[PDB]
């Protein structure tokens, strides 16, 4: 459902 | 350090009622926020993400808004299901952060506390110890203040207290305080008495006994 | 699908370490950051730090940046959180997340403490105070060690009116105590038991009330 728009940012 | 300012911290409500509860940024977090809830022993539950999308499975009487600093969760008809903590999260920058959380509540009548006074058993008495027990049973709001007093004077240390959460059932809530000594200290003193203030009374409960009585 | 499954509780001393491990299911483990979080009554919840599987990049929050390790295993789509210097502050249960779903947890208790079967004493009212139409009975559940201790009243028999508190650290050992109210006329003329189980020492306690005096 949810995208790496919950991070992301590696790290 | 972003830090979330979540309101209200309490929550007093009536199911079927709309909620509203309040997260604030103190910067811009762009959207980058989670509303979850937590019940009481259990893991926390998402219901929203990037401020406003639902969780897949979340009922649709769940919704976020906002967009730079303030952000709102609004269930439109509490149920009892939804009863629990709730939390925003802000993940736009480490390091993450958490709103302090509200809780939510089912409202009703004040109730005051029913009290109970327990002395130490003898088979405790024998160990060499001595417990003096104290209940505050089904009472609302679920804030209290316990108070114990050995012959006239409060007794700070030795006090042990414990919670139970809203009663299914009644909507109330139940305290346990326990005063521990050893025997010893115990048969120096003669009357233990037990005070509890709550809201729904000026002149706080007492409760006590002495050991010459028995 | 959409899980995380943690590791089991953990019961460590002093000065040692542990490792925790969350198994990602139902999604592509390198594409999503783990992050871990603590949770304590006092402190409440604490962001301790994120590692992305795919890249392996991490961030810590500055107060675990020595303390915590975080690592990832792209074959068996797990995430690991280990903890040195265990010191009882760190006794706390254990979250890892992905931001929307989150993991079970993980309870970790840093104790010193000895297994110890608890010692159960009856709760009868003080002699007298019978004035009212009901009458209330405690059970005091002191000194064990570890956590779980179930207690029921007269085998289960007695459930409404019943009050069991949770349990409470008292001097490195667990203390919890139950109340039960029922009507003044029930008794003492019917036994009221309190039955208390402590599965860790194969304890079996059964106790009950007796009037004083």
């Amino acid at each position: 459902d949810a995208t790496p728009e919950d991070l992301g940012a590696r790290l | 350090d972003i830090k979330m300012t979540q309101s209200p911290s309490s929550m007093y409500t009536s199911l079927g009622e709309r909620v509203t509860i309040t997260c604030k940024a103190s910067q811009d977090i762009n959207s980058f926020l989670t509303w979850f809830l937590q019940k009481p022993g259990k893991s926390p539950k998402t219901l929203i993400y990037r401020a406003n999308r639902l969780m897949i499975g979340v009922p649709s009487r769940f919704s976020g808004s906002g967009s730079g600093q303030t952000y709102s969760l609004t269930i439109s008809s509490l149920e009892y299901e939804d009863m629990g903590i709730y939390y925003c999260l802000q993940y736009d920058d480490f390091p993450l952060t958490f709103g302090a959380g509200t809780k939510l509540d089912l409202k009703r009548a004040d109730a005051a506390p029913t009290v109970s006074i327990f002395p130490p058993s003898s088979e405790q008495l024998t160990s060499g110890g001595a417990s003096v027990v104290c209940f505050l049973n089904n009472f609302y709001p679920k804030e209290i203040n316990v108070k114990w007093k050995i012959d006239g004077s409060e007794r700070q240390n030795g006090v042990l207290d414990s919670w139970t959460e809203q009663d299914s059932k009644d909507s109330t809530y139940s305290m346990s305080s326990t005063l521990t000594l050893t025997k010893d200290e115990y048969e120096r003193h003669n009357s233990y008495t037990c005070e509890a203030t709550h809201k729904t009374s000026t002149s706080p409960i007492v409760k006590s006994f002495n050991r010459n009585e028995c | 699908q959409d899980q995380l499954q943690q590791s089991g509780a953990e019961l460590v001393r002093p000065g040692a370490s542990v490792k925790l491990s969350c198994k990602a299911l139902g999604y592509i483990f390198t594409d999503y950051e783990i992050h871990w979080v603590k949770q304590t009554p006092v402190h409440g919840l604490e962001w301790i730090g994120g590692i992305h599987p795919g890249s392996s990049g991490t961030a810590y929050n500055q107060k675990f940046k020595g303390k915590a390790t975080l690592t990832a295993d792209k074959s068996s789509t797990t995430a690991f959180m280990e903890l040195s210097s265990l010191t009882s502050e760190d006794s706390a249960v254990y979250y890892c997340t992905r931001k929307d779903y989150w993991g079970q947890g993980t309870l970790v208790t840093v104790s010193a403490a000895k297994t110890t079967a608890p010692s159960v004493y009856p709760l009868v009212p003080v002699c007298g105070g019978t004035t009212g139409s009901s009458v209330t009975l405690g059970c005091l559940v002191k000194g064990y060690f570890p956590e779980p201790v179930t207690l029921t009243w007269n085998s289960g028999s007695l459930s409404s009116g019943v009050h069991t508190f949770p349990a409470l650290l008292q001097s490195g050992l667990y203390t919890l105590s139950s109340s039960v109210t029922v009507t003044s006329n029930t008794w003492p003329s019917q036994t009221i038991t309190c039955n208390v189980a402590h599965p860790a020492s194969s304890t079996k306690v059964d106790k009950k009330i007796e009037p004083r005096v």
